[PDB]
């Protein structure tokens, strides 16, 4: 446990994640649910030392979040969640640390500046509820969406090989779902540097947040959604 | 009905219910918390009276 | 029982008609073909696939 003007960018069509779990070819369906609008202001932090950045404050999270990230050098490795970041609530986490995928619900006591080296996220794990560990677990974009409804904490995510954000368009497809059972109201990325000495940091991940709206979708002859429309 | 199991013949006091919160839970939404409810506006320090 | 009208129950689902080959390909997340009018006209075998 050691201590140590934002920028706004466009988010032009992204974020649209696959509703339902049934196939589709060849049809154009409209669906309502909780979106990231077109066009909107997305906010965005970076971790470049040309200036000693390290910007990494806690937001907090609505209804639900987008997520993104260009990096090189595997500098993020996940997050928090909660509603008062300490022992007195209930709290997630998600992170890899540098071979595994560590979920957890605990009563963590966080420290004001986690981090780890490229561990010093928590001081504290009393009442474990849940816990999902596993085996040994600019190019890149890593697009994520998080979302919390009646108890389950849902998760989509999508990659993308490839300073702004490129302007297509991907579906993201759903990878997990968990059930946590909390109450959630904000979160805090973990990144790793390499006190007063840390430096070669580049991340540059953006943010953006959801609402509910009706979407039109576009489903190819092979079942892939390649365009959208916001009513 | 369990009254041959869950009960003992001078009172069992392992099972309990949350009393007095600030507001009514969601769907399928835990809280294990226990922090002192205050009833009044008087402030309170962690003491029960 | 290919090529036969039959009344069949795919995991639960019942329906009656005559099952034949697809040259479609789902997602290891999928099991319906839901045409557009919410009908199903695609189904994975549950045993080989
Ligand atoms: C205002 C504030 O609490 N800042 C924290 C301090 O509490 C903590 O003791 C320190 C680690 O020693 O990190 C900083
Ligand atoms: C635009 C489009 O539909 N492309 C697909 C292609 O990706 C797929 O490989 C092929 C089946 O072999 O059918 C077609
Ligand atoms: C519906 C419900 O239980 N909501 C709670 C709310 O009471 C509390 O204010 C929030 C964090 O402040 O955590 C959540
Ligand atoms: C879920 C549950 O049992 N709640 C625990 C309680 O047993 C324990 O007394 C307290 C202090 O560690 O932490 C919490």
């Amino acid at each position: 446990c050691v201590n140590l003007p934002p920028a706004y960018t466009n988010s032009f069509t992204r974020g649209v994640y696959y509703p339902d779990k049934v196939f589709r070819s060849s049809v154009l369906h409209s669906t309502q649910d909780l979106f990231l609008p077109f066009f909107s202001n997305v906010t965005w932090f970076h971790a470049i030392h040309v200036t000693k950045r390290f910007d990494n404050p806690v937001l907090p999270f609505n209804d639900g979040v987008y997520f993104a990230s260009t990096e090189k050098s595997n500098i993020i490795r996940g997050w928090i969640f909660g509603t008062t970041l300490d022992s007195k609530t209930q709290s997630l986490l998600i992170v890899n640390n540098a071979t595994n995928v560590v979920i957890k619900v605990c009563e963590f006591q966080f420290c004001n500046d986690p981090f780890l080296g490229v561990f010093r996220v928590y001081s504290s794990a009393n009442n474990c509820t849940f816990e999902y560990v596993s085996q040994p677990f600019f190019k890149n974009l890593r697009e994520f969406v998080f979302k919390n409804i009646d108890g389950y904490f849902k998760i989509y995510s999508k990659h993308t090989p490839i300073r702004d954000l490129p302007q297509g368009f991907s579906a993201l497809e759903p990878l997990v779902d968990l059930p946590i059972g909390i109450n959630i109201t904000r979160f805090q990325t973990l990144l790793a540097l390499h006190s007063s000495g840390w430096t070669a940091g580049a991340a540059a991940y953006y943010v953006g947040y959801l609402q509910p709206r009706t979407f039109l979708l576009k489903y190819n002859e092979n079942g892939t959604i390649t365009d959208a429309v916001d009513c | 009905n369990s009254n041959n199991l869950d009960s003992k013949v001078g009172g069992n006091y392992n099972y309990l219910y949350r009393l007095f919160r600030k507001s009514n839970l969601k769907p399928f939404e835990r809280d294990i918390s226990t922090e002192i409810y205050q009833a009044g506006s008087t402030p309170c320090n962690g003491v029960e009276g | 029982v290919k090529n036969k009208c039959v009344n069949f129950n795919f995991n639960g689902l019942t329906g009656t008609g005559v099952l034949t080959e697809s040259n479609k390909k789902f997602l290891p997340f999928q099991q319906f073909g839901r045409d557009i009018a919410d009908t199903t006209d695609a189904v994975r075998d549950p045993q080989t696939l």
